[PDB]
DNA sequence: CAGAATTAAGCAATTCGTAATCATGGTCATAGCTCCCGCG
DNA sequence: CGCGGGAGCTATGACCATGATTACGAATTGC
């Protein structure tokens, strides 16, 4: 659990000591890509940028990554929103609430789950816009999706034309699930069953399943 | 009205939209908007069976359904494959829908939209015009696309608009980043539609003090501060960055026909629009032609997965997300998906492109002043070397040395240069336009107005250095034949492989023959038995050796046997001996020899012990008349090829009739590869046996062959190997030549089509005529059917290494005694892209000196052995310790990919490592130049371990420390091996090896 | 001769030795097949030198 | 042009994938008891799952050494103490145990070939697995030609009420008892011997086997003293029509049942020698031992088919007499009425529709290979340096290239009957002509 | 010789009584020693085929004990 | 002769030579006479009688006393 | 004809012995004397057990 | 209202590097095993 | 006089190191 000093704006940034190898090349990634970054409004606080290098990465065995944060009301944390007005975690909760069989709740939070780390690749977005810091984050999000993809055992994607380079953007072989995003149109994140395929799969790596009622908000 | 179809490019989004980029006679460019909707093809009684109506539907009449699925039979008895023919219409819907078993899946909308409608992609229409709904100026919209498109009028030329451009950044360290490296140059070449090639550069003058901004001002560049103040005819033009980049988005937003790059959606154009973005927060916004939906400039990754192996990633190509019509062309894609060279640097793509031999009129101290014409190399060579001369600043001479041009002067039938040369001796050097030579880092460190120029040079030699590759490939013919052949959208032509460039004329051809491929069961792979290689009968030929090259012999063997999955009746196998002769009668009793093949393969199983495949020659396959399509256009651009006079224009249909035989061996191997739905293991599996027998029965009746007082005769008979056919089998064959020619041959080498027949002539042009007459006969008497073969060449000092490896000298039957052979290796270390440059030129050395002390005959095996392996011992010595070659002779390189089994290769775990520490990203796909590095104070290593360790990728940045060294023992040990591989005496080259390498060097056996 | 009905008794005692030997010899354990090939080994050993004092004298 | 995806994925995420992954890891639980064809579908999961997913955590097996031992603990040579507790006493029997997996057919152990068995037992095994998808798999056991299920080990339901619903299928359970031990009593000979004169079977029974209500993990018991008997000769004994069990018989007079054939191979039984077998006061146990011989297993099959007689040949498990081959072994592997010719024989087929439906379903070659009772490896290695002249489908001649394949005896004595096949397999397919 | 129970007294038995063989054979050797340093005139082709029978029944006897895996 | 080391050690060092021989002699004579032949053994009783009570002589001729 | 000239080798040995004994044994030392003397209990035990075997019959 | 949209040619044969496997040899425990001395 | 304690030699099986063989995959090309 350690900080390392940043020049632009996020100037304190926590980091877990699972994350510490790749810290060096994150540092001089963001002093090149951050005073081109911060001038445009982020959907994320560039103070919660890195909330989720606060989470270890040795308990973690299943990374559910997506490509960025929301475009607008972003919380730096993926797949949160305290209102619950987000479409994508609504129709997470829905797909966990046909596999969980739990029908009460308020919200849904993938970060309290034991063994997730929501990830979102691109580190943040503009308001009102997707993908709009690609060019930004490329280093970076490769560089710690490399590091995530080595310490967990299967990773889950949430975009299919957004997570199709996934397989040239990490070269460590992780499990990888790409699957369609909860905001996608004809209902096919409704239609398709990954987070099952997550549990079997980890099954096979002789991992512990993810008990994916620890998510929801009571 | 009378348009020629530039592009076809579909939108999407909110509603879905397919245009047309066309060309009237005038002059003025015209797209026409089409309804985009989903097909699917579905049976009569389907098509009933759907409660919600399609959007339309349109038969396509009466077409039969073959179930192409291999079942081995152990019974002679097979079902009948199925025939259902049943009434199919086009299901034709805006939105995506799922129907169950609904057929014909395989193919794009794109395909089926020209098909269905009539279209050719590459073709000249006369529009009839009430159909076209315009929908704002040049835009039209066109709701039926079969009566609007039914002239087909023939080819018009039309004023083809270009956009060629290269950029250059500012590094102070090793490559630009996008965010703390501004821009340079951005060199361009506007040829728009009245012709004209503006040739204008835009220089940074942030870059520069106003010092140097006025005197550039006064040595004749414009400076501007807006963009309605820029001038496309001012050859150098000063600019902030700012401006530069609204320049650069202005002109990237004009509807060209092409906008070309060489490794420019890669760094270029992701550079302008990133640094656009950066800087002033615009965006490269393309419209639409109708204007209703805009997209940004965004360069998107595309990878395409191995097909063997653990199908990892193997290529990555980056392309632009446009839909004005431009074709944005990235060159570097292009010649990595079509040439085979060590890199594909664009230096080193100048290297291999315009490499001319250069005659010297004038030596000077200093300058040496080269002449090159039609009399020097290659008609149309010259003019080629003198296109780029007109942008080009520094010619390679004899890929070696680097020399600044001092003088340029464009001749009407060549060139004339001089170039910064220090004085060499021989008359002729090959020219080529490779590299520049300098640092550019450098340069960027000691900025000056001199220096910004020169590289305002060098920029606009690489953005007309696109133009100049553009037209050396012939990519815009290469994209107008693949879109006519592969029924293709003109921006989709290169981007996909093989599968897909099948399915377009695949698909006119199941609605000609009115046929639909279904699969039942899943697709089962096999490994087969490929094409049969000889072993050669000896190392040296003194002897000449003649070459007999089937006419695209996979292809006549599915055309010949009709080697379809559609027409396979059945696989019939045996684990027995018994039930195999069983078979084998009862199968020549059910099926007659004429009208079914019954071809004796290699068995999928290891209990089976025969394998037959039964094909239906009666109704002939889609597979052989999708060959005969694909063989018809490798026949009209190798009779283009053949009145073809200018070497560029013979290199580009050369590469055309390549590239058509390289696609009918791929409707051949679409049917050995298991994920595409034209897999046929037993077609694929029967075709690598009839091209098996077909080479035996080629090398049989050639070798132990004599001609004998104007008669030709054959060892065994001229029986077709796998029935009885009409035509005589009698090997005592009539030739027309003169009766004292008695001359035996025999073969003593044969790769897949390809027997070498060693004639005991040493005469090159009796040997040719004699091998034409040859040619003749085989192909009237010893051949059958569709099968041709050409004499292709006579190999004198044939030195073949190995199976699939040999140096010789290439006389073709254009070609006399008196002409100058073409030295041609095959599978050699010249050849190897894994070889570096320092093996190929020692090993071209050292074949020159064995084959002349072997043709001399003076000097015993023994004593060659001692003075050649001497002569490798001071040389070898000598590069240890003098170190006088450099680093780029040293290079190796390979194809970055991902298709790796194990998880810690060291090559993938090598180019991750380059990726993390510099800033170059080696994308996959990328050849990466890698050297062998170790520091200098490790002495002569004998045993050599831990070998990919020691490998260090080299950039052109790169330079070899101090401390580091090229770690030789390696690359020595190669060179050694080849050599001792080469030569007699083994025991002598085992105990040289060992004394050196610690080793015992590898042997061929024969 | 009594050196030859010695080595006559001495081959014959061997002999139903080494048929009892192929009688257990099928199912003889790791540590005891160790031990008799040793026996083995010291017989090759002692009838080398037997045949090195009948060669040389 | 980027609307055809960066990379196009498919539809991992789908429903059927997920049942192939659920497929992929039950027969990665089951694969110390699967078939080659479960082994295959394994593989063939696992390179999906790699193609599907950059990883998984399971790997594709090459070879998978077949044991059970996991759900069976160590066996106890000596007396022990049992614990209070309701127990099910299963007897082991000598045979080569065979575990019948989920991928409806059968397992052996230690080699993990699918051994061919008779049809109407498979389908009485298919439907066992029909009543309880919870079992893992069924322990059986192969001795003088007969299946006995031995056990079956399932997660949920106890194998009591398996058995009497396999002995109303038509399988073959031993008379087995469920008893409560009131005290810690020590397990000794005596109650051991009194619990096999419980066990009411013919067939050897070689050791016990108990399951605790409370674990689901079961243990193998056996009491018994290691001998070694020196041996008169070996004899077969016929328990089918043409199907003989290898046996040993001592000195004294006492017989050493023999497994099987490749028990008596593996073993490298001699006459006039000593093997391992393990004694009991009722029979004697042949070891499963390797021999410590230096003589090659084709050799160790010429001198035990020239000790018994060169007119018996090693088919499988079981030893086989040539003979005379004629309408009765056809009728007989048929299972139909005895006939006088094949027309006759062309008749009862056509009366008996699904004995019909056999004689289309298999091949000519494949049912006189199985009517005369020949090995499937050993007659396609004969049959494969042969030449045959043919008319009709029919041999009228042959004769062998290659004598390399002489020198198995198996191999030779089939070539000495090689005559009555071909009489048998000209009537078979005059029977395939005539029906079709 | 029937239905002994372990090998052990078996195999101890064989390697006393080849202890004996061995002290036998060393002792035929060291005395055909004396009677060679006596300096009588013997022939002794007929023990050299003796020998050579018994070096072939004794690598018989040693070839089926060689040799684990 | 110095010392008388390497005479004590020159007498001992062949009498074990000499029983292991006499050893040998009685282990041909058990391997005839098991062998079954008949044979007579007068002379080699004088010889093992005469060597006995030189052997005697010799014992009473070298005590420490 | 092998056995006799061999026991009368060992007694020409012996003979060559028990001079040489003769010899040296005008003084022998205690502990030697000690160690041949067992040697030759030894030597008579041994002869005794041959002389057993010829009188055995 | 907050993305999806499939491709993908085969095998033969050589070379080279790496890693598993095996032949050969060196070394080390280890049982035979045999004698020296000794003490009752 | 007879067997136990001790010590030294000596083949002999097991283990380990070194180097040669070979399967095995990548890289490449010929086809
Ligand atoms: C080049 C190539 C060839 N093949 C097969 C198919 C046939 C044989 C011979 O083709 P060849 O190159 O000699 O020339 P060929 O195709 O026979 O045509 P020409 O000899 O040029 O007329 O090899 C293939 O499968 N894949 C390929 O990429
Ligand atoms: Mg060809």
């Amino acid at each position: 659990m350690n900080s390392v000093t940043i020049s632009h704006a996020p100037y304190t940034i926590t980091y877990h000591d699972d994350w510490e190898p790749v810290m060096s090349q994150l540092v001089e990634f963001y002093n090149e890509v951050a005073s081109w970054l911060l001038r445009d409004e982020t959907s994320p606080i560039p103070d919660k940028f890195f909330i989720q290098l606060k989470q270890p990465l040795r308990n973690k065995r299943v990374c559910v990554c997506g490509i960025d944060p929301y475009p607008k009301d972003g919380t730096g944390v993926p797949f949160e929103s305290p209102n619950f007005t987000k479409k994508s975690i609504k129709e997470i909760a829905s797909s966990i609430s046909r596999l969980t069989g739990v029908i009460d709740y308020k919200g849904y939070n993938l970060n309290i789950i034991d063994g997730v780390i929501p990830w979102n690749y691109y580190l943040s977005c503009k308001l009102g816009e997707t993908k709009s810091h690609a060019i930004y984050w490329d280093k970076i999000s490769k560089l710690l999706l490399q590091h995530i993809t080595k310490h967990v055992s299967v990773l889950y994607c949430l975009g299919k034309t957004d997570f199709s380079n996934i397989r040239a953007k990490l070269e460590s072989p992780v499990t990888t699930i790409v699957g369609y995003h909860p905001a996608a149109r004809d209902h096919q994140f409704e239609k398709d069953r990954s987070f099952e395929i997550i549990n079997v799969l980890l099954e096979l790596d002789n991992k512990t399943p993810i008990n994916w009622a620890q998510g929801f908000i009571y | 009205m009378d348009v020629r179809c530039i592009n076809w490019f579909e939108s999407h989004g909110e509603n879905r939209f397919l245009y047309l980029k066309s060309r009237c006679r005038n002059g003025e460019t015209v797209f026409i908007r089409f309804p985009h909707y989903f097909y699917y093809v579905v049976t009569d009684e389907i098509y009933q069976s759907l409660s919600p109506p399609p959007f339309n539907a349109r038969p396509m009449g009466k077409m039969r359904t073959i179930d192409i699925d291999e079942t081995i039979s152990y019974n002679l008895d097979i079902k009948d494959r199925k025939c259902s023919v049943a009434d199919m219409w086009l299901i034709e819907e805006p939105k995506k829908r799922s129907i169950q078993n609904a057929t014909m899946d395989e193919f794009f909308n794109i395909s089926w939209f020209y098909i269905s409608n009539g279209i050719s992609p590459d073709g000249c229409y006369s529009l009839d015009e009430q159909y076209l709904t315009k929908i704002n100026n040049g835009c039209y919209h066109c709701d039926d696309p079969r009566n609007c498109f039914a002239k087909e009028i023939p080819r018009f030329d039309i004023p083809r608009s270009y956009l060629f451009l290269d950029i250059e950044c500012h590094f102070d360290k090793k490559f630009p980043s996008v965010f703390i490296n501004p821009i340079s140059h951005t060199s361009y070449c506007y040829i728009d539609l009245s012709g004209k090639r503006l040739l204008f550069t835009l220089i940074n003058e942030e870059m520069l003090t106003e010092q140097e901004i006025q005197e550039a001002v006064d040595r004749g560049c414009l400076r501007i501060q807006s963009l309605m103040e820029m001038d496309y005819e001012r050859e150098l033009v000063l600019c902030s960055e700012i401006v530069l980049l609204r320049i650069a988005k202005q002109l990237l937003e004009l509807t060209f026909d092409y906008v070309v790059t060489f490794n420019g959606h890669n760094f270029d154009l992701r550079y302008i629009t990133n640094r656009l973005e950066l800087l002033t927060g615009e965006k490269i916004i393309f419209r639409s032609p109708d204007k209703k939906e805009a997209v940004h400039l965004c360069i998107y990754e595309r990878n395409q997965s191995s097909h063997k192996g653990v199908c990892g990633m193997a290529n990555t190509t980056f392309h632009v997300n446009n839909n004005n019509g431009t074709i944005f062309f990235d060159l570097y894609s292009f010649i990595q998906k079509s040439e085979k060279l060590d890199s594909y640097k664009l230096d080193s793509i100048s290297k291999n492109a315009f490499s001319c031999m250069g005659k010297v009129l004038n030596r000077g101290v200093r300058e040496m002043t080269f002449i090159g014409d039609d009399t020097t190399d290659a008609k149309g060579k010259a003019d080629t070397f003198a296109k780029v001369l007109t942008t080009g600043n520094y010619v390679t001479v004899d890929e070696d040395i680097i020399c600044k041009v001092i003088r340029k002067d464009i001749l009407e039938n060549g060139f004339k240069v001089v170039l910064s040369c220090p004085t060499l001796p021989n008359d002729i050097y090959k020219l080529s336009f490779g590299k520049d030579d300098i640092d550019l880092a450098q340069m960027y460190k000691d900025y000056n107005l001199n220096i910004a120029l020169d590289m305002a040079r060098y920029c606009i030699h690489d953005a007309c250095l696109c133009q100049y590759l553009w037209e050396y490939y012939g990519v815009e013919t290469k994209t107008d034949a693949g879109a006519a052949t592969y029924v293709l959208p003109q921006s989709m032509v290169f981007e996909y492989r093989a599968s897909t460039i099948i399915k377009g004329p695949l698909l006119k051809l199941l609605l000609e023959t009115k046929t639909i491929l279904v699969r039942s069961e899943t697709k089962q792979k096999f490994p087969y038995e490929g094409g049969k290689v000889f072993a050669p009968k000896q190392k040296m030929f003194s002897n000449n050796v003649l070459i007999f090259d089937y006419n695209s012999l996979y292809p006549n063997v599915c055309i010949f046997g009709n080697l379809s999955p559609e027409t396979l009746v059945g696989v019939v196998v045996s684990t027995n001996r018994l039930e195999e002769e069983i078979n084998n009668q009862l199968l020549l009793q059910k099926y007659p020899p004429p009208r079914y093949i019954t071809v004796h393969c290699e068995p999928r199983l290891p209990n089976l012990i025969s394998e037959i495949a039964i094909f239906d020659r009666s109704i002939e396959g889609t597979i052989p008349r999708l060959l005969r399509t694909f063989l018809a256009e490798r026949a009209r651009y190798k009779k283009m090829l053949k009145q073809a006079t200018s070497s560029t224009e013979k290199a580009i249909y050369d590469s055309m009739q390549y590239t058509y035989k390289i696609v009918a061996n791929s409707v051949y191997g679409l049917m050995g590869f298991r994920n595409s739905a034209l897999y046929s293991y037993a077609s694929a599996k029967s075709c690598t046996s009839i091209g098996r027998r077909m080479i035996l029965y080629l090398e049989s009746v050639l070798n132990g062959a004599e001609l004998s007082n104007g008669m030709l005769r054959f060892a065994n008979t001229l029986s077709n190997p796998f029935y009885m056919d009409d035509r005589d089998i009698n090997p005592i064959v009539k030739t027309s030549l003169p009766i004292d020619y008695r001359f035996r041959f025999r073969s003593v080498y044969g790769d897949t089509d390809s027997v070498f027949t060693e004639i005991d002539s040493q005469d090159v042009d009796k040997s040719i005529e004699i091998a034409k007459e040859l040619e003749r006969l085989i192909n009237s008497r010893v051949l059958f059917n569709n099968f041709k073969i050409e004499f292709e060449a006579v190999y004198k000092n044939l030195i073949m290494q190995s199976k699939k490896k040999y140096t010789t000298m290439k006389y073709s039957a254009s070609s006399n005694s008196k002409s100058v052979p073409e030295r041609i290796n095959k599978g050699t270390s010249e050849t190897r892209r894994d070889v570096s440059k320092f093996h190929k030129n020692m090993i071209k050395t050292y074949k020159t000196r064995l084959s002349e002390m072997l043709s001399e005959g003076r000097m015993n095996s023994n004593q060659v052995c001692i003075d050649i392996l001497r002569s490798l011992e001071t040389d070898l010595r000598s590069e240890f310790d003098s170190r006088s070659s450099p680093l780029e002779l040293f290079m190796l390189s390979r194809m970055h990919h991902s298709n790796y089994k194990s998880a810690d290769n060291p090559n993938m775990y090598l180019v991750t490592e380059y990726n993390k520490n510099n800033p170059e990203t080696i994308e996959l796909g990328e050849r990466y130049y890698f050297a062998y590095i170790c520091p200098a104070n490790v002495p002569w290593t004998k045993k050599l371990v831990n070998i990919k360790t020691y490998e260090t990728i080299i950039d052109r940045s790169f330079k070899l420390g101090s401390n580091q060294r090229i770690f030789y023992e390696v690359y020595f040990k190669r060179l050694t091996s080849e050599i001792v591989n080469l030569l007699d005496n083994k025991v002598l080259c085992i105990s040289f090896f060992q004394r050196m390498f610690g080793s015992r060097p590898t042997f061929y056996e024969a | 001769s009594d050196l030859k009905v010695a080595t006559d008794n001495i081959v014959k005692d061997l002999k139903k030795i080494i048929t009892r030997i192929s009688a257990v010899s099928t199912v003889l354990e790791d540590v005891q097949a160790a031990g008799i090939s040793r026996q083995f080994t010291s017989m090759t050993k002692a009838i080398t030198t037997l045949s090195d004092l009948v060669t040389e004298g | 042009m980027h609307h055809h995806h960066h990379h196009g994925t498919g539809s991992m995420t789908s429903s059927a994938d997920l049942t192939n992954l659920k497929e992929l890891l039950s027969l990665y639980k089951s694969l110390r008891f699967s078939d080659s064809v479960a082994i295959e579908k394994y593989n063939s999961l696992v390179e999906w799952g790699t193609s599907t997913y950059w990883k998984i955590g399971v790997q594709k097996v090459t070879n998978v050494e077949t044991s059970i031992s996991d759900y069976y603990d160590e066996v106890k040579n000596k007396p022990f103490n049992i614990d209070p507790g309701y127990y099910i006493f299963l007897p082991v029997y000598f045979g080569s145990v065979f575990i019948y997996s989920k991928g409806k057919n059968m397992v052996e152990l230690g080699s993990g070939n699918s051994f061919q068995i008779p049809d109407e037992i498979r389908s009485a095994c298919n439907k066992v697995l029909d009543s309880d998808n919870g079992i893992d798999f069924l322990r059986f056991v192969l001795l003088n030609n007969r299946w006995i299920m031995e056990d079956a080990i399932s997660k949920y339901q106890s194998p009591v009420n398996i058995f009497k619903l396999a002995s109303e299928y038509g399988l073959n359970i031993p008379n087995y008892l469920e008893i409560e031990i009131e005290e810690d009593t020590l397990f000794d000979d005596e109650l051991y011997s009194i619990m096999e004169r419980s066990f009411d079977d013919t067939f050897p029974k070689i050791s016990i086997s108990y399951i605790k209500l409370g674990e689901l993990k079961r243990q193998v018991v056996d009491f018994f003293k290691f001998s070694f008997m020196y041996i008169e000769s070996i004899k077969v004994d016929r328990i089918g029509d043409n199907i003989f069990i290898p046996s040993v018989i001592t000195k004294s007079g006492k017989k050493i049942l023999v497994k099987d054939v490749d028990h008596l191979i593996r073993s490298k039984v001699r006459e006039h020698t000593f093997v391992k077998v393990k004694k009991k006061n009722t029979f004697s146990i042949l070891y499963d031992y390797d021999g410590n011989g230096t003589e090659t297993r084709g050799e160790v099959i010429k001198r035990i088919i020239d000790t018994i007689g060169r007119d018996y040949y090693v088919n499988g498990k079981y030893f086989s007499k040539v003979g005379i081959a004629g309408l009765k072994q056809l009728t007989n592997k048929l299972d139909i009425n005895e006939c006088a010719t094949v027309d006759e024989l062309v008749d009862e087929i056509n009366k008996s529709g699904t004995v019909k439906r056999k004689i289309k379903n298999q091949s000519v070659f494949d049912l006189s290979r199985e009517c005369l009772g020949y090995p499937e490896a050993d007659f396609i290695t004969l049959v494969n340096n042969m030449r045959f002249k043919i008319e009709n489908c029919k041999v009228v001649n042959f004769n062998i290239e290659n004598t390399n394949c002489l020198n198995n005896p198996s191999i030779e004595t089939i070539y000495g009957n090689f005559n009555q096949f071909v009489s048998i397999f000209n009537t078979v397919t005059d029977v395939k002509k005539r029906l079709f």
